[PDB]
DNA sequence: TAATAGATTAGAGCCGTTTA
RNA sequence: AAACGGCUCUAAUCUAUUAG
């Protein structure tokens, strides 16, 4: 009695019948699709009788608009109704509705009471529904078939409507000095002097010194700048620059926010040399990483930052780049910097790349995010901020909490 | 908190008009859109290259498993998924026995003479390069 | 270094679909590192390797493995040699098929670092694309979805808008990778899932073309996925429609058999055929069909 | 569409259905009864459906105790519900309670 | 000339289909009209 | 006169196996001499033709 | 012509194969 | 070069500015 019967409209419903037939055969169920199992020669109607009455377990009739009026399928369905009455088994016939051009109000009376399994526009999810029904009614290899079984169900896995919160990479700039000052060091500042060597962030723009610091801060390394008139320096409020409302023939808007961006970058560079962290020269920017043994058990706030890998040492490091397009933010970038024993940097960069890839083989979202947050918190001076010395009286304030995002669609994390 | 909007993943057609997301599942379930009758492979390489290609083609014809089948689907075998013959016994083999230019020219002349002179029809030339 | 692309370029004159297979690829178990495991470890993805190889073979043999479900997505890439702009176009025909030819005849801007089209070259590119659409679908496209990895200058956009026919609203998209937005997930250990779109502006956004997948129960990208910046810097269109069309273009990667790739496939195929075209000497009226390139 | 349909239990409930049918033709209305008009040597269910959804102004359901549970009446009433939805005609379905045995609750939830 | 143009029409149709079209053709049956 | 020769010659550079089939060959029954039997009488040779 | 920055862009290599 | 990604490195260009 262990056999599945699939009646169908022969002239114009073959393809689905074959697909379902070989799919069910691959699933272990015994099928009797006529175009695939009807022996040549044999009395076909008598053989169909024998199959339906003697060994058919379930009857699958296709509800295509070409069917439900075909004589052959109607006769097999009438015999199926008789066997349903004899067996007294609920839902012995399991209709399948593949055609979308017929409605449920046009189905023939013999199967109108029974609920058609949905195959209208998705044969694989329809087959998953059909197999769910078969499991429900206990319809009648141990490694290969389970893969196909799981593939049928997993082909339509989607995003569950759940809310998820995300820690991003950008760190907002909570507060900043209100005024950007261009000092007039026409002759006090040496023309061949390097502005990047200044103890405080500044740039030589248009024979002015653009900086967030006071005019008298550049004294120890620039003694001749002393006794400078404050009226000569031209001051522009930072809020106007950030909002984009400030635009003058003196400085253009885009140049002004580019200048404050590079000022923030220079402030970061000159700050972390104080924050007890060594630097590594990447191709485009500097990455700041802490040496081994400088942290208690090499962890900060239950997150490790330097560890042992294959006789050598890895250190989690970050690189900063401020940008102001959506809002004043500092984009961070995560890296692994590699050392012989945590004290000596690796000169060869091919070994550095290989070791970075090896350490990133098994690191994932939780590890990356926790290490970035721990590093940012370790750089922090107070509880929720990082200080950058852009002025003896003015500081750049970098938030400790990155820009949190949220989403209405997400997934269930596999265990 | 900024709202991360969701873009639903589009579905790609397959055989019989069905739609799926992953090619590795849509092909295994339904198969490709149009039917070709088979692939007459042409191989331009060394004898060891031809043997390696033949062995891997025979391996392809039978299903091959990934180490973790859930994340990356299985391969049910070429004939199972595409319904097309790509057997290793129908190979048109052209044995080969500024250095970049000459190395290119070798395979180039082999393929050009094959496609021009020889009569056997080849649909895709599998240049099995050495290492 | 220049073997594969030069070989394809030489074979380009007489159309011969060729697939280059490394001997270490097919039999990776034989060749090792001389002190342990093989140099190329394909054990975990052997079925994936067969998937990709079979899909590429079936594609080059004249077969269409999968389609996509009046807009011409014209993605062009600039190559350094003089700069060469090489484009791939995609659209839907009358018979619901996805016409995914190329847009070849790389247009040469003589400026060294200007990845922009001169007015004549831009005119030629867009008129070629529109003529291909007109001959394929028997009518002009409603809206050409021009996209690139670079921002379009004023002059080339003016050339595009003056060569285009009427009732054809043309929109340009700049798609950039490696933009540093490493958005994580605080609760779970699994990354942000593919398909999330961060609308940072009415014209600019972050599209997560890759990430965690519920269906594969894993991540298309190792580590934390990197979103791709989608900027509608030129043309007038909705950001959500642009993101949806980018994710649609993210499916036509015939060169592989993978769920999805980090970038739209049109850009990637245009870049590949441009590398092929620039690998060797010029070819007049190149084949313009990816079976000969990928 | 101009016809009146009467569904009922076939073995037990024949006298009332036959009487009602014959009275209805006597009044002039057209009827289709499975024990009077269902011709021998036809596809009985196919013709039943064709008559339900091709020529039927009203569909009457005799509601005896056995008839309500009867599978044939259930199928006929199901397609009657479908055609009632299609034609939009109000009160197209008319039950007939003939037995004092079954109560209001005992009737199957469709025709209550 | 007329032979040249008539040949060229079927010709460039064939090269355009062999170069651009994705579908493979093993042999092109030019059904010459009468 | 030289349609077939020119067409086969111009396809030689880009190798393309081409077969020129006249309409009067494939469906010879439709074209008639306007007063009787078709201009090409292939009825006796159909299979051979197909061959 | 050289330099100092930021923003874009392009090129190549190099490693891992996507936590069950 | 089956392939896609993460990273690493390099170079160039466009602005503005300073020294030639
Ligand atoms: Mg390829």
């Amino acid at each position: 009695r262990n056999k599945i019967f699939i009646s169908h409209a022969t002239p114009e419903d073959d393809d689905f019948t074959r697909w379902l037939s070989l799919k069910l055969i691959g699933l272990g169920y015994e099928v009797w699709c006529d175009i695939l199992f009807l022996d040549k020669g044999v009395d076909f109607w008598s053989t169909i009788e024998k199959e339906i009455r003697e060994n058919t377990c379930k009857f699958l009739i296709v509800s295509s608009t070409a069917g439900n009026k075909r004589e052959g399928v109607l006769k097999e369905l009438a015999v199926a109704t008789k066997v349903k009455k004899h067996l007294q088994d609920d839902m012995f016939i399991i209709p399948l509705a593949i055609d979308e051009n017929l409605s449920y109000d046009d189905i023939n009376i013999e199967i109108v009471r029974l609920n058609a399994i949905d195959f209208k526009k998705s044969w694989a999810k329809g087959l998953q529904d059909l197999l769910d029904a078969f499991e429900k009614q206990n319809v009648p290899d141990h490694s290969k078939s389970n893969l196909l079984y799981q593939q049928i169900f997993l082909h339509d896995k989607q995003a569950i409507e759940k809310e998820e919160t995300y820690d991003s990479n950008w760190f907002p700039i909570i507060s900043f000095p209100n005024e950007l000052r261009f000092h007039r060091y026409d002759w006090r500042l040496p023309k061949q002097f390097d502005v990047r060597t200044l103890a405080f962030p500044a740039i030589r723009y248009k024979e002015y010194l653009c900086t967030f610091a006071w005019e008298y801060d550049f004294i120890h390394q620039l003694p001749k700048t002393e006794t400078y008139n404050g009226q000569e320096s031209i001051r522009i409020s930072t809020s106007d620059i950030l909002s984009g409302r400030y635009d003058t023939d003196f400085i253009r808007n885009y140049e002004c926010q580019r200048l404050i961006v590079q000022l923030i970058n220079k402030a970061f560079e000159l700050r972390m040399k104080d924050k007890n962290v060594r630097e590594y020269q990447m191709s485009k920017t500097f990455a700041y990483w802490i040496e081994k043994g400088k942290l208690e058990k090499d962890k900060f706030e239950k997150i490790k930052l330097v560890g042992k890998q294959k006789n050598k040492y890895w250190h989690f490091g970050i690189s900063a780049a401020g940008k102001l397009y959506p809002s004043p933010v500092l984009m961070v970038s995560s890296h692994i910097i590699f050392t012989m024993d945590g004290i000596n940097l690796i000169k060869s960069k091919s070994i550095q790349h290989s070791s970075r890839r090896k350490q990133g083989k098994n690191w994932w979202n939780d590890k990356w995010r926790e290490k970035l947050l721990a590093f940012i918190r370790f750089l922090s001076d107070d509880q929720n901020a990082i200080y950058l010395n852009v002025g003896s009286e003015e500081k750049i304030l970098i938030s400790n909490k990155p820009l949190k995002f949220f989403g209405k669609m997400s997934y269930v994390t596999p265990s | 908190m900024k709202e991360l909007i969701y873009i639903e993943e589009p579905s790609i057609l397959f055989a019989h008009g069905q739609k799926c997301t992953d090619p590795r599942d849509g092909l295994a379930l339904f198969g490709p859109l149009n039917q070709i009758y088979g692939i007459k492979s042409g191989v331009v390489g060394t004898q060891k290259g031809l043997q390696i290609f033949k062995s891997y083609l025979d391996k392809i014809q039978k299903p091959i498993y990934n180490h973790n089948n859930i994340t990356r689907p299985m391969f049910p075998g070429f004939e199972a998924v595409f319904g097309c013959k790509w057997e290793s016994q129908n190979i048109v083999f052209k044995e080969i026995t500024k250095r970049t230019y000459d190395l290119v020219t070798l395979f180039n002349d082999k393929i050009i003479t094959a496609n021009k002179n020889d009569e056997e029809r080849v649909d895709v030339w599998f240049v099995i390069v050495p290492e | 270094a220049q073997f594969h692309d030069q070989l394809k370029a030489r074979l380009l004159e007489h159309t011969i679909p060729t697939q280059i297979l490394r001997e270490s690829t097919l039999a990776w178990r034989d060749f090792k590192n001389t002190f342990g495991a093989p140099i190329r470890d394909f054990s975990k993805i052997e079925g994936h390797l067969a998937w990709t190889i079979s899909t590429a073979a079936y594609y080059k043999a004249g077969g269409k493995p999968w389609k996509l479900g009046g807009v011409c997505y014209l993605g062009l890439v600039y190559k350094k040699i003089q700069n060469a702009c090489c484009a791939a176009q995609m659209f839907l025909d009358n018979g619901d098929g996805t016409v995914f030819k190329g847009e070849v005849g790389p247009w040469y801007n003589p400026e060294k670092g200007e990845y922009h089209l001169k007015p004549k070259e831009a005119k030629a590119l867009l008129t070629q694309a529109l003529e291909s659409y007109k001959e394929q679908n028997k009518s002009y496209p409603k809206e050409v979805f021009i996209h690139a990895r670079t921002r379009f200058n004023d002059e080339e956009w003016n050339a595009f808008n003056e060569v285009t026919p009427k009732n054809t609203n043309l929109v340009g998209v700049t798609i950039t990778k490696s933009k540093p937005l490493k958005l994580y997930k605080t609760e779970g250990a699994f990354p942000i899932m593919r398909g999330n779109a961060y609308i940072v502006d009415e014209k600019k956004a972050f599209l997560w073309t890759l990430g965690f997948v519920p269906k594969l129960q894993s991540t298309l990208s190792m580590e934390v996925p990197n979103p791709i910046f989608i900027e509608i810097n030129k043309g007038e269109a909705e950001i959500q429609q642009v993101l949806k069309d980018i994710l649609a273009l993210t499916k036509l990667n015939y060169n592989a058999c993978i769920y999805a790739d980090g970038e739209p496939v049109t850009l990637r195929f245009a870049n590949k055929i441009g590398e092929i075209l620039t690998a060797s000497t010029e070819i007049k009226t190149p084949p313009l069909a990816f079976k000969y390139y990928i």
